[PDB]
RNA sequence: GCGAUGAUCACCCGGGUGGGUACAAAUGGCAGUCUGACAAGU
RNA sequence: GAGUCCCAUAACCUUUGUACCCCAGAGUGAGAAA
């Protein structure tokens, strides 16, 4: 990713467990296929 | 597919009084007017509501031609809450019960049947639904049962007869409101098996029009049925 | 040329007078059709002159039969005579063409109209309904139409409360619920009275018997030879419990409970007794109805078993419709019909399906076919 | 609610497997005039062209455009009212026919259209399974009817 | 209810991304948003459908995701996919 | 339940007095409902167990 | 009025007993009361045939209820005894069902007989 | 002296394991019984 | 200071006892006996 020089980064204007571990992975698991599938 | 433990999310359909149950499969369902029982052995959903156990019935599109129309994606369905509906050709409660569910307790369903044998089960269904009024009488003679039907907003006719247009008209003139709903189911083989389906449907939409019904829509019911359609129309007396 | 209009209401007959006649040439014009919808315009066309309510439910149906067959009832003859002038010929609007000749026969001086113009006025009356009756007591039409519905439609089919089989489904549902309740309350009675006299609980295992003994033996201290004979009469002395309870009651372990406590035990035990008494009455009830409702099915397998089969299918009409294989699995969860054993179970299932068909589709089913259809099963049983 | 009209079940792609003898033919206003010009009068002129029995239909509109034509086109009116010519009544406000004629074949894939107006021809060419019949030369010609 | 259960939220997420759950199942393209009003209901069998379409009591779970947990094929199917994607990433 | 004990059949409802059971406004509703009722006639064999 | 209604006349029975016969040859025919019910349950029955002299008749009056629910024609022949040979089978048949097949060699006279049966109904 | 009004068609060594349905009991499991000096008025 | 308002008056799981079931299941559909 981008590595902006610090001098540029200074001169910016302002605007710019257990069972669940198995059931929380499987959610972030399924979401990845659907994104890759689409 | 839809097996006993499987859990589903009930969310409303575009048409008022119609609901969708999501999951691995999507089901068309209507809330049960008489919870705790099935009318033709259909499938049911029970939801815990604050807690009261509200109950919802599965609408099988193959069995019900109207439900196939919803699957077909009808733009307008006059059958809606707080509306009077005249059901012609009511063989039994297979579809009328679902129509009874859509109209709700404020509404009523005027079910018309001819053959006595299906009528007995329809009457048995009619008791369980206080809103259904069974009329075991020939639809070809609306004067026979004018005594029993008040003024109705919409007419549903699934009569599989060659003279259905005459039956629809006479009932529409006697019972249907001005600007009221007309929704018909047509099978080509009974009316005319000699000629293709498409010419038949053209002929039927023609007959509705002399009778002062403005037809709005038509839907063939594939993949659920061959050689059907549902035509939706408005009755323009004036 | 219309003057009077005859309209039928489920509550009664109302005849109307046509004050103004709508334009006949321009009947199909937009504006005139709107006037039918508009109540204010319509009231100028017609006015209510009479209404004759039906005396009761019976009159509405027999008139409902008569209206349909194009016939004139005594009520129709009565109302019309007082209204239509004898008079060239007075003109009456009727929705039915078939009713016209009947009216003409009774009344030669009236000429009937059922043209679209007459239909137009009749449609408007139905549209507004009781709003045109201007306050006259018509109750409310909607339930009367609904009430006349199972009066009219359901008459033509010739059912009977004889046909009704819900008596069997609710009886079996109530019977099993009673069976659970009698056991639940009875077992409580053992606990309440167990504190006071526990070993009497083991002496009389039969729950129904124990409640009766507790009713007589409220206090274990009270022990007399005459009382021993009294409780000896209860059940029999073959088990010897009559002598045991006296010997036990003399040297016992149960802690005395208060008078109010004992009052609940016998009163609660009395409640248990009543439910069992009602349960046997309902059991005998279930037997009688099935012989009346399903003599073939009841005779083949039995009353209690058949009532359960009807409930599983949901109705006798249901049970008749399924194929034989479905009927066999309908009672495969409680072994109602139960390698060689399985053959008999299916064989009986085939015949049970037939008995439902005979019972369901016969207005007055008999047991002649059920009696024989059991006999072949007996021949079937002997060969295997 | 979005509406996406279904393609007619009478179509295997752009073949209409429903139109079979006898046919239904709609008549356009210009067609009667050109038929009179080439002296190919209506019913048999088809019968030679198609070798099948057809049912000519004149809409309330088309009977109306024929009648706006005036005294110069009287012959078209009497031919238009032949009893063998059935009538297709219309329930739309406008008397404009070219939108009237095409819109029916949009619904039901069971008609042929009779026309010589270039205004109306290509509209039928995009829509699939609508045979298109016209009068040219000395007799009628059918373009998108493979059964011929 | 406001502050909805994590269990209900995960069930909704499953329906939204229903396409990815099975390889041989495909669905119409839909932008499904959480409905403003909804309930959670259970499917009840007719007695005649005991063999055909009734799952065992042990298999039944209160929330959809646990039933997906019991299915071994879905777990095996997916463990392969998650490994394959991470290799590309 | 106490109503069913006083009136066994809707025909009895028209004349049976429900004052001790129901207030004046409610008791007339059941009477009016009885004549415009919907249910079918039941046998005395049936009526006995309902009581 | 009669429970066995409508009953095919002498002629109409012959054409029905004809279409029954080729169907047995072409494996389009399910015969017996329960098979008729099963073909009805799956909705593969284009029309059913039943016998009016069934002993007793009541054991086949379930089928009219099933068909009229779903709009399948049905018709009665005077003889269950006659309906046997048309099935090609060595015992009497009280009820039989011809099934739906648009891929059958014998479609044309089926729709001819199926045309007549509704006219009778 | 037949039949469509229906013929035909899980493991181990008679026993033990394994599984399904319905009811009843558990003071068996989830499962762990909230905080603690200020509040109110002229 | 602080959720009665998602039955701790309860749901589910485990153990135990009682009574049935291990034939297919929208079960199949012409053989069986000699």
């Amino acid at each position: 990713g981008l590595k902006v020089p610090k001098a540029v980064q200074k001169e910016l204007p302002f605007k710019s467990g257990g069972d669940e571990k198995k059931a929380r992975s499987f959610i972030q698991k399924v979401l990845t296929i659907s994104k890759a599938k689409d | 597919g839809a097996r006993g433990g499987a859990k589903v999310v009930i969310e409303p359909h575009r048409h008022a009084g119609v609901y969708i149950a999501r999951g691995k499969e999507d089901l068309l369902v209507t809330k049960n007017m008489a919870p705790g029982e099935s009318v033709y052995g259909e499938k049911r959903i029970s939801v815990e509501e604050p807690p009261t156990k509200v109950e919802y019935r599965v609408w099988n599109p193959f069995r019900s031609k109207l439900a196939a129309g919803i699957m077909g994606g009808l733009d307008e369905l006059f059958i809606a809450p707080g509306k009077k509906v005249l059901y012609l050709g009511a063989a039994s409660g297979t579809s009328v019960s679902h129509v009874s569910d859509v109209v709700g307790p404020e509404g009523v369903v005027y079910a018309v049947e001819f053959s006595h044998r299906p009528g007995r089960e329809l009457i048995s269904m009619a008791k369980k639904r206080p809103n259904i009024i069974p009329i075991i009488e020939d639809a070809r003679h609306p004067q026979k049962y004018r005594m029993l039907i008040g003024m109705v907003d919409c007419v549903f006719a699934d009569v599989a007869q060659p003279d259905q247009a005459r039956i629809i008209a006479l009932n529409s003139h006697m019972f249907l409101k001005d600007q009221g709903g007309v929704v018909i189911s047509i099978k080509a083989n009974c009316i005319d098996s000699t000629v293709d389906a498409e010419t038949v449907f053209a002929r039927e939409v023609q007959k509705l029009r002399e009778e002062r019904i403005k037809p709005l829509e038509q839907l063939t019911l594939e993949p659920y049925e061959r050689d059907h359609c549902i035509v939706v129309g408005r009755y323009m007396r004036s | 040329p219309i003057e009077y209009l005859l309209f039928e209401e489920p509550t009664g007959y109302a005849v109307f007078k046509v004050k103004l006649q709508q334009d006949d040439i321009g009947s199909r014009l937009k504006e005139v059709q709107e006037q039918i919808n508009d109540f204010g315009a319509f009231t100028k066309l017609i006015e209510l002159v009479s209404f004759a309510p039906f005396k009761g439910a019976a009159e509405a149906l027999e008139n409902a039969n008569d209206i349909s067959e194009g016939l004139v009832s005594e009520s129709l003859k009565a109302i019309l005579d007082l209204n239509l002038p004898k008079a060239k010929n007075i003109t009456l609007a009727i929705s039915d063409k078939n009713l016209g000749p009947s009216i003409k026969e009774e009344f030669p001086y009236v000429d009937c109209i059922s043209n679209e113009l007459a239909q137009d006025l009749i449609r408007g009356v139905r549209l507004h309904g009781e709003k045109l009756f201007k306050g006259l007591q018509s109750g409310d039409l909607e339930r009367a139409q609904l009430g006349l519905g199972h009066a009219y439609s359901r008459a033509k089919v010739k059912f009977s409360v004889q046909k009704n089989d819900n008596h069997i489904i609710q009886a079996i549902a109530l019977l099993d619920q009673l069976d659970k309740d009698i056991n639940t309350f009875a077992m409580r009675v053992k606990e309440w009275y167990g504190w006071h006299f526990p070993e009497l609980a083991k002496l009389v295992p039969d729950n129904y018997t124990f409640a009766k003994l507790v009713l007589f033996i409220k206090d274990k201290a009270s022990l007399n030879d005459d009382s021993l004979h009294d409780l000896a009469a209860l059940l029999n002395e073959d088990s010897g419990i009559a002598q045991r309870v006296i010997d036990n009651a003399r040297i016992s372990m149960g802690q005395d409970i208060s008078e109010t406590d004992m009052e609940n035990v016998c009163v609660f035990a009395q409640r248990v007794a009543s439910l069992a008494d009602y349960r046997r009455q309902l059991y005998d009830y279930l037997c009688e109805k099935m012989h009346t409702v399903a003599p073939n099915l009841s005779e083949l397998i039995g009353e209690v078993i058949g009532a359960r089969l009807i409930s599983h299918a949901g109705s006798l009409t249901n049970l008749s419709k399924q194929a034989a294989s479905t009927v066999q699995i309908l009672g495969a969860e409680k072994a109602l019909f139960r390698k060689n054993k399985g053959r008999i179970s299916r064989y009986l299932a085939n015949k049970c399906s037939m008995a439902s068909r005979i019972d369901n589709y016969s207005e007055e089913p008999s047991n002649v076919f059920g009696s024989v259809l059991k006999k072949q099963v007996e021949q079937r049983l002997e060969f295997y | 609610t979005r509406n996406i009209p279904q393609v007619s079940s009478a179509l295997f792609f752009q073949y209409n497997q429903a139109i079979k003898p006898p046919y239904q033919v709609l008549i356009d206003t210009n067609f009667i005039n050109f038929s009179i010009q080439k002296k190919v009068d209506i019913v048999r002129g088809m019968m030679d062209c198609l070798l099948a029995k057809c049912n000519p239909l004149i809409t309330d509109c088309v009977m109306a455009e024929l009648e706006k034509l005036g005294p110069k086109y009287r012959i078209a009116l009497k031919l238009a009212r032949d009893p063998r010519i059935k009538r297709l009544s219309c329930s739309h406000k406008g008397t404009y026919a070219d939108d009237c004629l095409v819109h029916r074949v949009l619904q039901h894939k069971c008609y042929i259209v009779a026309t010589n107006d270039a205004g109306l021809k290509q509209r039928i060419r995009k829509i699939p399974g609508i045979p298109l019949m016209s009068v040219g030369g000395h007799a009628y010609v059918i373009e998108k009817l493979p059964d011929v | 209810d406001d502050n909805m259960r994590r269990e209900v939220q995960r069930d909704l997420l499953l329906i939204k991304h229903r396409a990815a759950l099975d390889p041989k199942r495909h669905y119409k393209k839909q932008r499904w948003e959480v409905p403003e009003r909804f309930a959670i209901g259970t499917i009840i069998e007719d007695k005649s459908e005991f063999y055909s379409s009734r799952m065992n009591r042990k298999e039944r779970k209160s929330t959809i995701l646990e039933t997906l947990m019991g299915d071994e094929a879905s777990n095996k199917y997916f463990k392969r996919k998650y490994n394959e994607i991470q290799e590309k990433s | 339940a106490r109503i069913i004990l006083t009136m066994g059949i809707r025909s009895k409802a028209s004349e049976t007095d429900l004052s001790e059971i129901l207030p004046e406004e409610i008791e007339e509703r059941v009477k009016t409902a009885a004549e415009v009722s919907m249910g079918t006639e039941i046998t005395q064999t049936d009526l006995d167990n309902i009581n | 009025n009669p429970k066995a209604f409508p009953l095919a006349d002498a002629a109409l029975t012959q054409q029905i007993l004809d279409v029954v016969q080729q169907a047995a040859n072409l494996r389009q025919l399910k015969k017996g009361a329960n098979e008729a019910t099963k073909t009805l349950n799956r909705g593969i029955s284009e029309f059913i045939i039943m016998a009016a002299d069934c002993e007793p008749i009541e054991i086949l009056l379930h089928l009219p209820l099933l068909c009229e629910d779903k709009n399948v024609p049905y018709v009665f022949v005077p003889s269950r005894v006659a309906l046997g040979r048309a099935c090609g089978v060595s015992r009497p048949v009280i009820a039989a069902s011809i099934t739906t097949n648009d891929a059958s060699a014998i479609k044309t006279q089926i729709y001819a007989v199926k045309d007549k049966i509704e006219t009778l109904l």
